[PDB]
């Protein structure tokens, strides 16, 4: 529990100059160093605290999910204590499709970083409810929405489709508008799941560029 | 205390397909 | 013509957005069975014309039975005039009569009803050239040698239905159950709100009751099959059972545990109902009057009105219908009891249920 | 005010810590314990005889004695601007051609799919539409649209009173739009003069 | 391009395209106020009070020697 | 004449409390910088009575898993006991006259708990039994408010009684915190702000929900002459009026209680005060 | 005869007089629409001027303004809660969303217009209609209760 | 005894709650929330950045071009583009007028919860007004549209910031006349102090954010210590409190809706002239005067309306200071002209994850005053 207000005056400055450079350039290796073993992968980019800097994203293995992020958030120089959010990302391409990513944040030292866990769809990954309180919610939606099993987990249950939905809707290989619709029903006296007729149906258009250079 | 509510003209004396002054937006820098 | 109606511009799966080439014109279309006919026509892909006499708020709940466009709403329907029986069917290869009355009024009579206009309807049908078959509903005690009116109407009706239209189907159901009936709701009437039950002699009258979803499903069975067309049918149900039997299994469903019902002799009956059928006409038609408290009712009950030997009942059409006494029709009827439906103590099978579960229900 | 009082509290742990302890008075935003007679009688009168009701009495009374905001609608109006984004409507030049050309960009902006477009070329050679329709109730009311296109054809309209009855009313093809575009020409040309300076 | 649009006869450069833009008042908008901005005694009070209850007090006093 | 008079009583009752339910929104709405009800008629005139008919031709629900005859008896029960206490207001000689009248309001808690027992609904029976702890725990500060009214009241022979007619003429300066404590006690029995967290008639439609508020809305304007004929020196038209724009006006302004806030100080405060101006009264009047 | 059908004509005109200055709808308050409905109701507009008092259940409720996006977990609900209401009553669908699904007409999880769960009176169109463009719909929907005749209608059965 | 707990079903009329109740202190409660989920996430993945943009407005629609921002900053950041000058101070202006918007509703709609009615009145009138301030520069009351990659879609018009000088001349006086109902009442009090107390370490755990965050204590505004467009320049106090009421998150909001007017009043006077849009042609539409004179602006008006601008590869989470909190974007980005992926990360999420731990020990006339300080929208909840 930090950022308590401590100065009544205005502050015109935004951290120190040493904890800053520390920040900006020496924690990837730093976080590297100290734990080699959580650390798989490393990438410093574009910055989520500001547009003007760099900000560290660390890839680990789902073994060691947990002591990492205990790490992150009690070491002296990385406070981070504060998980913004879980996801993840679907790449249908690769042997393990999916990224769980993890964001989080220091108000010590106003710092920001990213974690990444790769997993397949039987893979479980380690909950952190007891690191932090808000992965419950987020774990839950993350398995409602992508059907990643986090093991450990108090009560997982779906929190956000409909009450009999079976499938991941935002998984790539599911289509946009599904597979079942809702009409009331006059003889039956209840509203009742059909399968799927459009009186449009969506118009796909293919916009893009055989010059392109960009796309990867 | 100032009053909600004023009265004629002294809260959008124009309406603005009326505006007073013809307006020169600049779409381009000079550069 | 013979299955060229089902076949030919049938378009899609068969959903709400699909289109089965079918356009009908419901007649009574706001009515009990009526609306369950323009249901089932609807949710296939077919466009269903609707016109009306009463308010349109008693007509609203039709507007949601189909896709955009393919229900159509057609007010101040004036069976007396022909130009809007000629408009209403101006487009349809199907038309389906579901008019029909219980009580008489000043303005209107059972031959007005049951007669005249049938007949009007099938002779305009017959001249547009486009109606493929004319569905026109009946009862199953119809005869012209019935003492009751409505009856002896009916059965003159289908004969000049038959006359004018020859290749129009008579549909003759029993007593239709449903949630909002003619059958139940004035037995159910009867055995509450009043001081006594009135049943006509024994009661051992015998009759076959059917449920609405097989009628339903019996229309768009009738419109599959060609060789249905020019024929007569007859509905009822998997039993046949008399009205002292329909009397009992209400008062156990209903859990009452006190016989109201008295047998009378059927002159003490007629004597009861005489005072208010001497002065129906001269009257615009009185909410709240049952269709029981006429002597064409007693009539009714001194006779059986069960399915003719070797006549074409639901097997022909490939149904199998519906038990009456119990299962989903049934149900209704069981919300009406005393205290209300509820569940139980529900204490014995909660035993090996999780635990969540049993927090949650209070248990 | 703002101050705290040992029993005005809401809640019970913090009741029950008031009447226990004296944590209550290290705190500066509670209001401390009257020390003479005098303050005695202003914190009776402050709890006794209200007179923190009184004061918001006092400005609702106010209030019912003062000025009314209500608008006679629809014998009066509300004030809006001409960037007002209403029912969309399809426009013509001076001397009656329509402005459309078929180029499908409007249709291809739409976040909704609300436009759907078919074309061929007319019997003169000019290239024009076949098909326009807008469903009204897949709009959102964006004005994409209008940004998209080259030749101001589509145009949201300052009508906002147009509800019917049916959802087939709100289903509107090209003859419609040009109705429209035919009632509404001087006011989206008036509108049209004073928005080509910022656009 | 953009001298086809703001241009005028005779610019003879570039930078002297005119402007004219919303913008406020030469000398900017006066001030406002931001922060926020505010009874009797209560001897006062329970004297006016004390004051009406003793005369009530007195009329019931002579009204009941009347009755 | 007996029912001649009462039904020459009963007309200005239903034609008030069709004005005061129209009156409360139009001040309302005053007070919030806006009109009220306006197009309903010429200047809004047309409103209750259009409401009381379109709820005349409004379907019956009677739901078919609870007792019909209590579902039907509570509303009835309402507002006979409003028009009874009305007749006992205006139409009586008696000696014990306001200890009849909070007899009758006494009764009046039938009504709230033959809904809860009756209508199926979960947190009806969790609502019907707060509103009648309210109005339960202030009965007692309105019976000991009588008290002290009543050690005053004597008659030219000398006999002490409750009779309206017996009443002073003149304000009384003596009892302003008791009346102050009276006139919250009639904004807790009617279920008005800041009392008005309990609703009952979840289930009713029709006109059992306008004898409902017919049966509230009287019941507010017999609480409001009890409280002009014990402390502001008589019933009049003027003083109805009056009190009733106060109870609009404290509507219109606060904020109210949680249930166990009020049932505190319903049995923490009012009822000690009003015991303690009883014996100080009783200490005066000897 | 043409005294009597004059007085019916009448008792028509009274209570569709009645029926139409005392709408009382139910607040489905489901989405971004629901914020336009209360600035409807507040002080500039003043619903409350129409005789429209919004209240809590559906037993006193006479009409119901779908103001907002249905889902599928939503409908059900919708439906139950439109069932309870006593007759006569109408249905006011607000806003693109509820008119035909809107800008989630394509999703898995939407559906496609409240016309598909429930009867529909008037439509407002519009994302979000504005306040004076639902006072225009509802001014509408007091001109169809106008034109019933429902004593008339029974005076000839 | 061996007290089982008593449950409760609240409302399915969008919030659905599952209580328990040992008495009249409640134990548990557990929101049931999907009502409103319409699958917009799904549903960009479809779209082009562009198209995708209005789907923003309807995550939080009583906060809309704040909603808007974010999207905006994280597609800037990996396009590399430039914001200029004038589109920044429009950005922040709008923003404060959007916070102004939020903070009036919630608080008269926590006071209508409450039980007072007139300050919801009271206070809607100057939410017309605003109102009319988006209308008037994007021609929608709610759903503006109006922040665009690389600035804003059009100019202010002339006359425009007269009208907010003598809109916020006023303010003030109507926040004053606000409190005057209910800061000083005792009822009000008694519903809010030390109701929901929230400290600062339970803040972080469960990754607060917003005015709860300063009503515990805790000196955390994103427009002071992560600044974007012209907030740096801003002068403004972070108001602090120390309770973690729900009085203490009311005084909280009242002063931030002083401080945004403080705001609005600077912008309003340091507005400069120039361009409001950046000038990079491949990412942000031209004029309609130039695409109907030159070949290559109609060439790029024609490509940016069907195709639109190709992100290059990355990934990047931006963060905007909501008036709920912090409003966040996750853009993953693969090449195309469509997202690859973009999750919302929405405040009220993670404040109403918090009613389990908040009610305990309350009854049940709190629920709702808990859920009203709060400040929960279901758009942005359930996306
Ligand atoms: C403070 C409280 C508030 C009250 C004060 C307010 C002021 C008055 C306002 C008036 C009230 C307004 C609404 C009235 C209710 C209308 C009726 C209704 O809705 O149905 C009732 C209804 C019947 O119950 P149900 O829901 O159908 O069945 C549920 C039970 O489980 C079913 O139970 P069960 O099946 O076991 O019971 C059956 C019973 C059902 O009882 C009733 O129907 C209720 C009886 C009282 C209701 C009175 C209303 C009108 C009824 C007609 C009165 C006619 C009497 C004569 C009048 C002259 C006419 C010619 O009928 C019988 O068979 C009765 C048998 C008689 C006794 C047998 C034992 C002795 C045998 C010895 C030999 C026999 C000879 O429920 C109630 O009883 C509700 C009670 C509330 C009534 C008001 C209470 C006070 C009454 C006035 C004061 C008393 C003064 C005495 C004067 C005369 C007596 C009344
Ligand atoms: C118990 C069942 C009802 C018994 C009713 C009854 O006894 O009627 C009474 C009481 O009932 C009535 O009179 C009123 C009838 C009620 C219905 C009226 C509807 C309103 C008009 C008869 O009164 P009278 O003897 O005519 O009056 C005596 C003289 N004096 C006027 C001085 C009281
Ligand atoms: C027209 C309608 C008029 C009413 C409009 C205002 C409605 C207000 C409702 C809420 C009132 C709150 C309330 O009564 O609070 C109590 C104090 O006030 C009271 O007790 C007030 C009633 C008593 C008036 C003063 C009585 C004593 C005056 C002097 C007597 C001795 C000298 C003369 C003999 C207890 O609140 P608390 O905080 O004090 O509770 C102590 C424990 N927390
Ligand atoms: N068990 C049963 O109910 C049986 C029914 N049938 C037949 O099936 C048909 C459907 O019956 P059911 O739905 O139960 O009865 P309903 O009364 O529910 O349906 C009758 C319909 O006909 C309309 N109607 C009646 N008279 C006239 C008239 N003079 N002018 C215009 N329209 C009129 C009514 O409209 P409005 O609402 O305006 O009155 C109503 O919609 C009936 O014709 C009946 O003869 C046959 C055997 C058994
Ligand atoms: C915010 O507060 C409010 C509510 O919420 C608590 C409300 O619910 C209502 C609405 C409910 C109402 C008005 C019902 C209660 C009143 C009724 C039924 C009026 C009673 C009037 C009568 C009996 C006289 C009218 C009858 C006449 C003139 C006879 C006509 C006869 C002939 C023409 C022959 C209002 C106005 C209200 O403000
Ligand atoms: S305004 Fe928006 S929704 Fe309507 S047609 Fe244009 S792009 Fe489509
Ligand atoms: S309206 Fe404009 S943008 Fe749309 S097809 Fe026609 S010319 Fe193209
Ligand atoms: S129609 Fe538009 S404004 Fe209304 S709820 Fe749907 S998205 Fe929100």
């Amino acid at each position: 529990g930090y950022a308590y207000a401590r100065k009544t005056t205005d502050k015109d400055y935004i951290a120190s100059e040493h904890m800053q450079a520390f920040g900006n350039t020496q924690l990837t290796d730093y976080i590297i160093k100290t734990v080699p073993k959580f650390v798989k992968m490393a990438v410093t980019g574009p910055a989520q605290s500001s547009v003007l800097y760099q900000e560290p994203t660390i890839y680990t293995t789902p073994e060691s999910l947990v002591p990492l992020m205990v790490f992150l958030r009690d070491h002296t120089n990385t406070q981070f204590k504060c998980l913004l959010d879980v996801t993840a990302v679907d790449f249908p391409e690769r042997a393990a499709r999916f990224e769980v990513v993890y964001h989080l944040l220091s108000p010590r030292w106003n710092n920001r970083i990213r974690v990444k866990v790769c997993v397949d769809e039987v893979t479980a990954v380690p909950t952190l409810c007891k690191v932090f309180n808000t992965a419950n919610w987020f774990e839950r939606e993350t398995w409602d929405m992508f059907g990643v099993f986090f093991s450990g987990h108090p009560d997982l249950r779906r929190i956000l489709t409909d009450y009999g939905f079976t499938g991941h809707p935002l998984r790539k290989d599911f289509p946009m508008t599904g597979y079942q619709e809702v009409r009331y029903d006059y003889g039956k006296k209840r509203v009742v799941s059909e399968p799927l007729e459009l009186t449009q149906e969506f118009r796909y258009f293919d916009f893009n560029s055989p010059w392109e250079t960009l796309n990867r | 205390f100032e009053h909600y509510l004023p009265m004629g003209l002294e809260y959008r004396k124009f309406s603005p397909g009326t505006q007073p002054v013809k307006a020169v937006v600049p779409h381009d820098s000079p550069k | 013509y013979s299955s060229t109606l089902m076949t030919a511009d049938k378009l899609g799966p068969g959903g709400r957005s699909s289109v089965s080439g079918i356009t009908a014109t419901v007649f009574g279309a706001n009515g009990f069975l009526g609306s369950y006919i323009v249901n089932e026509l609807a949710k296939r892909g077919s466009q269903v014309v609707c016109p009306f006499r009463s308010t349109e708020n008693e007509a609203m709940h039709l507007k949601q039975m189909g896709d955009l466009g393919q229900i159509v709403l057609l007010p101040e329907l004036d069976i007396r005039n022909d130009d809007d029986i000629k408009r209403a069917i101006s487009r349809s290869n199907v038309i389906i009569n579901c008019v029909g009355m219980r009580l008489q009024t000043k303005n209107w009579s059972f031959e007005d009803v049951h007669v005249d206009f049938p007949k009007r309807l099938a002779k305009l049908a017959a001249e547009t050239g486009q109606v493929q078959r004319l569905i026109h509903f009946s009862d199953m005690g119809a005869d012209e040698n019935h003492k009751s009116l409505r009856m002896r109407t009916k059965a003159v009706g289908d004969k000049e239905v038959l006359d004018a239209f020859p290749d129009a189907t008579i549909v003759r159901p029993g007593d239709i159950v449903g949630i909002e009936d003619h059958f139940y709701n004035y037995l159910i009437y009867q055995l509450t709100l009043t001081v006594f039950a009135p049943v006509v002699e024994s009661g051992s009258n015998k009759i076959q009751p059917t449920y609405v979803l097989d009628v339903a499903d019996a229309v768009a069975a009738l419109l599959r099959k060609p060789d249905t067309a020019g024929k007569t049918l007859y509905l009822g149900g998997p039993e046949v059972l008399t009205m002292r039997e329909v009397y009992d299994l209400l008062l156990k469903t209903l859990r009452i545990y006190r016989d109201d019902t008295v047998h009378l002799p059927a002159w003490a009956v007629k004597a009861m109902y005489k005072p208010f059928d001497s002065v129906r006409r001269m009257l615009p038609g009185l909410p709240m009057t049952s269709p029981l408290a006429t002597e064409d009712y007693v009539e009714e009950m001194l006779r059986d009105k069960v399915v003719p030997a070797g006549a074409l009942g639901y097997a022909d059409l490939g149904i199998v219908p519906q038990k009456v006494t119990d299962g989903l029709a049934i149900e209704p009827v069981r919300h009406a009891r005393v205290g209300g439906y509820r569940w139980g103590d529900m204490s014995a099978v909660a035993k090996d249920i999780p635990e969540s579960v049993r927090k949650y229900y209070n248990i | 005010g703002t101050e705290r009082r040992p029993g005005e509290s809401g809640a019970w742990k913090q009741i029950e810590r008031q009447r226990y302890a004296s944590d209550w008075e290290n705190d500066p935003t509670f209001k401390r314990t009257p020390k003479n007679l005098a303050e005695v009688l202003d914190d009776s009168a402050s709890m006794l005889l209200l007179t923190d009701v009184w004061r918001g009495m006092a400005y609702t009374l106010g209030a019912f004695f003062d000025k009314k905001v209500t608008i006679m609608y629809p014998f009066e109006k509300g004030q809006l601007s001409p960037r007002f984004r209403g029912e969309h409507a399809l426009r013509r030049y001076p001397t009656g051609e329509e402005r459309c050309i078929a180029c499908k960009l409007c249709e291809a902006i739409c976040p909704a799919q609300a436009i759907t477009i078919e074309a061929e070329e007319r019997e003169d050679g000019s290239r024009r539409t076949t098909r326009y329709d807008i469903d009204m109730t897949k709009c959102i009311y964006c004005g994409f649209c209008q940004e998209a296109c080259p030749v101001d054809a589509i145009v949201e309209g300052p009508n906002f009173e147009f509800s019917t009855e049916t959802r087939e009313e709100l289903l509107y093809d090209k003859q419609k739009l040009l109705e429209n575009g035919d009632k509404w020409e001087t006011e989206i040309a008036t509108n049209l003069r004073t928005e080509s300076l910022y656009r | 391009t953009e001298v086809l649009k703001r241009g005028f006869p005779g610019m003879k450069s570039v930078k002297d395209m005119p402007i004219v833009q919303d913008a406020p008042p030469p000398g900017g908008f006066p001030t406002i106020r931001i922060e926020r901005r505010l009874g009797p005694t209560g001897v006062a009070i329970f004297a006016g009070l004390a004051a009406i209850m003793g005369y009530g007090f007195y009329k019931l006093h002579e009204q009941r020697q009347e009755k | 004449m007996i029912v001649a008079s009462i039904l020459i009583l009963i007309v200005p009752v239903l034609l008030s409390v069709a004005m005061f339910t129209l009156a409360e929104r139009t001040v309302m709405a005053s007070m919030q910088r806006r009109f009220g009800p306006q197009v309903s008629g010429i200047s809004g005139l047309l409103q209750p009575f259009w409401d009381g008919l379109k709820l005349g031709v409004k379907e019956p629900v009677l739901p078919d898993s609870s007792s019909a005859g209590a579902f039907a008896a509570s509303p009835m029960i309402s507002f006979v006991l409003s028009q009874v206490a009305w007749v006992g207001i205006c139409i009586s000689d008696a000696s014990f006259q306001g200890l009849v009248i909070m007899a009758i309001s006494s009764l009046a808690v039938y009504g709230v708990m033959l809904a809860g027992w009756a209508s199926n609904s979960k947190y009806a029976f969790l609502g019907c039994l707060r509103s009648v702890a309210l109005m339960v725990s202030y009965e007692l500060s309105l019976g000991a408010a009588l008290l002290s009214i009543g050690l005053f009241v004597t008659d030219g022979t000398g006999m002490k009684c409750l009779n309206f007619a017996e009443m002073p003429t003149t304000p009384q300066y003596a009892m302003l915190p008791l009346c102050l404590i009276f006139l919250v006690c009639i904004l807790a029995e009617t279920k008005r702000d800041p009392f008005d967290l309990p609703g009952y008639n979840v289930e009713y439609s029709s006109l059992g929900f306008a004898l409902f508020f017919i049966a509230e809305y009287a019941n507010m304007a017999v609480m409001s002459a009890i409280a002009s004929i014990y402390f502001l020196g008589g019933f009049s038209a003027l003083k109805i009026t009056a009190l009733f724009f106060a109870f609009v006006w404290t509507r219109g302004t606060l904020p109210r209680y949680r249930y166990d806030q009020f049932m505190r100080l319903g049995w923490k405060a009012f009822l000690p005060l009003t015991l303690a101006f009883f014996a100080l009264h009783a200490s005066v009047a000897i | 005869a043409k005294g009597l059908e004059f007085v019916v004509s009448k008792v028509d005109n009274v209570v569709n007089w009645a029926r139409a200055g005392s709408i009382w709808p139910m607040t489905f308050g489901l989405a971004c629409c629901a914020v336009e409905m209360m600035h409807a109701g507040a002080s500039r507009y003043d619903l409350d001027r129409y005789g429209i008092i919004f209240r809590p259940s559906p037993r006193q409720s006479d009409a119901m303004i779908v103001a907002g996006t249905l889902t599928n977990k939503m409908a059900p609900a919708l439906r139950k809660v439109y069932d309870q209401m006593p007759e006569p009553k109408w249905v006011v669908s607000m806003g693109s969303c509820a008119n035909g699904g809107g800008y989630y007409h394509y999703s898995y999880a939407v559906v496609r217009g409240c016309d598909r769960v429930v009867p529909v009176d008037v439509y407002v169109p519009g994302c979000p209609p504005t306040a004076e463009g639902l006072l225009y719909g509802l001014l509408q929907l007091q001109k169809k209760i106008y034109r019933s005749k429902t004593t008339q209608i029974w005076y000839k059965k | 005894a061996k007290v089982n707990n008593f449950t409760l079903n609240f409302g399915p009329q969008v919030l659905r709650l599952v209580l328990e109740m040992q008495g009249e202190i409640i134990m548990r409660a557990d929101p049931h929330i999907g009502l409103l989920h319409r699958g917009t996430e799904k549903l960009l993945e479809y779209k082009t950045y562009l198209q995708g943009l209005p789907y923003f407005d309807r995550l939080d629609y009583v906060s809309m071009m704040c909603m808007e921002h974010s999207y905006v900053l994280a597609i800037e950041q990996l396009l590399n583009v430039s914001v200029p000058l004038r589109g920044q101070y429009i950005r922040v202006l709008f923003s404060e007028i959007t916070r102004v918007l939020n903070h009036l509703l919630a608080i008269t709609c926590h006071s209508m919860d409450v039980g007072a009615l007139t300050p919801f009145l009271w206070a809607f009138e100057e939410r017309e007004k605003l109102f009319e301030f988006y209308e008037r520069v994007s021609g929608a009351r709610m759903h503006a549209a109006y922040f665009r990659v690389g600035g804003v879609s059009q100019d202010l018009p002339i006359g425009l910031l007269r009208d907010v000088y003598d809109w916020a001349r006023q303010f003030a006086s109507r926040l004053d006349e606000m409190e005057e109902l209910l800061t000083g009442n005792r009822i009000w009090k008694e519903r809010t102090v030390d109701v929901g107390t929230i400290t600062a370490q339970m803040a972080w755990d469960w990754g607060c954010s917003g005015p709860i965050l300063r009503a515990s204590g805790i000196d955390w505004d994103l427009r002071k210590t992560q600044p974007y467009d012209a907030y740096g320049k801003m002068q403004f106090n972070v108001p602090i409190a120390g309770h973690g009421d729900c009085y203490d998150r009311y005084l909280v909001r009242l002063q931030e809706m002083r401080e945004s007017l403080r705001i609005i009043y600077q912008c309003l006077n340091e507005m400069p002239d120039g361009l409001y849009k950046s000038p990079d042609g491949k990412v942000c539409p031209p004029s309609r005067s130039t695409m109907k004179q030159s070949m290559e602006a109609l060439i790029h008006h024609f490509k940016l309306y069907t195709e639109g601008f190709h992100v290059p590869a990355g990934e990047t989470y931006r963060a905007v200071e909501a008036p709920k909190g912090e409003f966040g974007v996750y853009l993953v980005s693969r090449g195309g002209n469509r997202p690859y992926r973009c999750k919302i990360r929405s405040p009220g999420y993670a404040h109403l994850q918090m009613t389990d731990v908040i009610s305990r020990g309350a009854m049940l006339a709190d629920v709702v005053t808990i859920i009203g300080t709060l400040d929960v929208v279901f758009g942005e909840i359930d996306r």
